[PDB]
């Protein structure tokens, strides 16, 4: 499932900004 | 009148803007608590004000990070803009003041926390419950582009939940005043625009495709467009594709199919009718746009708040002694905040 994908994933986390 | 507010807000707002308020407060004035949030070039932390007894959220940013990152136009921004501004919906900075090793800015405390830490914890949003937010989000924006104020970096590690369950937005550190385009690439990767990515140049539409990304993370549980890596998830903003979930209601998809839109005459908050079109959207049908304004609609959760200076819904930092210099850093640099 797309939802598993997601959590399976590295950014579930706090998403650092970028600037750049 | 909606024109007779707006024009009132306008003129709070450009007289804070010509006059910034400087220097309100000494770090002394404090008793610091906690953290609650950090950052490449600073932290926030929680604050009481020993002589009120009040409890804020003190932004605590190294002068000398924030040059060698390249952010001191950015910083400058966020203080000026943030001054100046005044919404329900918007975090309220209280004092700034800087010494000779950080910036501080102290704002409004949210006890509620992040809207991340909750939707990330629960799952997902109703619909209902997204669309809660999604209002005030409109309102905001409404508010701010009005002033030619641009946003930049809508996401639910940025918008605050306050005592009463209604948003509060903060980081202002990517918001900017332009009359005609920009060209930063700066934001959060998932919630790019694709005109942004494209280095085309962009205007306050970037915000309105942010909220697009926004509603449907809130409502799915997962954003629209995610990978591994950044450069993965640029391929699938500017494919001009969406999948949704098979829970997502028609009016829920149809609305996002038009904030979500790749092409810029195309995009709704960018069209002829400005916010309206999104505002009388099917999906927004159930919404009193006035009552959310005055804050009389019952909150889909309000955080239980155990005291002044409670911290239960924030997340637990590695803490560090605040170091001040006897030597003034940067001090050319920051000279009008
Ligand atoms: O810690 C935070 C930082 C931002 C930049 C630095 Br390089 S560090 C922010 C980030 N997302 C919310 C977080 C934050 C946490 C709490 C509050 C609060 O209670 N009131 C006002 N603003 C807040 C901001």
């Amino acid at each position: 499932t797309t939802y598993a994908d997601f959590i399976a994933s590295g950014r579930t986390g706090r998403r650092n900004a970028i600037h750049d | 009148s909606v024109k007779e507010f707006l024009a009132k807000a306008k003129e709070d707002f450009l007289k804070k803007w010509e006059n910034p308020a400087q220097n309100t407060a000494h770090l002394d004035q404090f008793e610091r608590i906690k953290t609650l949030g950090t950052g490449s070039f600073g932290r926030v932390m929680l604050v009481k004000h020993m002589e009120t007894g009040n409890h804020y959220a003190m932004k605590i940013l190294d002068k000398q990070k924030v040059v060698k990152l390249k952010q001191i136009e950015h910083t400058l921004n966020e203080k000026r803009i943030l001054q100046a501004v005044n919404f329900p919906f918007l975090v309220k900075l209280e004092f700034s003041f800087k010494d000779n090793s950080n910036l501080y800015m102290v704002m409004e405390y949210a006890p509620g926390g992040e809207m991340f830490s909750h939707l990330r914890r629960i799952g997902r949003f109703s619909e209902p419950h997204a669309r809660f937010y999604a209002a005030q989000i409109v309102l905001t924006f409404e508010y701010l582009h009005s002033l030619d104020l641009i946003y930049r970096d809508l996401k639910p590690e940025n918008l605050m939940i306050d005592q009463q369950g209604y948003i509060k937005v903060t980081d202002f550190g990517f918001a900017k005043r332009v009359k005609g385009r920009t060209w930063t690439l700066c934001g959060t990767p998932e919630y790019l625009a694709p005109e942004i990515i494209l280095s085309k140049g962009y205007n306050k539409a970037v915000d309105w495709w942010a909220l697009g990304v926004l509603i449907y993370e809130m409502a799915a549980g997962y954003p629209p467009f995610f990978a591994d890596q950044p450069i993965q998830i640029y391929e699938k903003i500017v494919s001009g594709k969406v999948r949704f979930p098979s829970h997502f209601s028609s009016d829920l998809k149809d609305l996002l199919r038009n904030l979500l839109q790749v092409d810029l005459t195309k995009r709704f908050g960018n069209l002829k009718n400005g916010v309206n079109d999104i505002k009388n959207h099917k999906w927004f049908a159930t919404t009193d746009w006035i009552a959310i304004y005055q804050r009389k609609v019952e909150a889909p959760f309000i955080p239980k708040f155990k005291g002044p200076g409670d911290t239960s819904n924030f997340d637990d930092y590695e803490e560090e002694e605040i170091r001040v210099s006897i030597n003034e850093k940067c001090g050319k640099e920051f000279s009008e905040f």
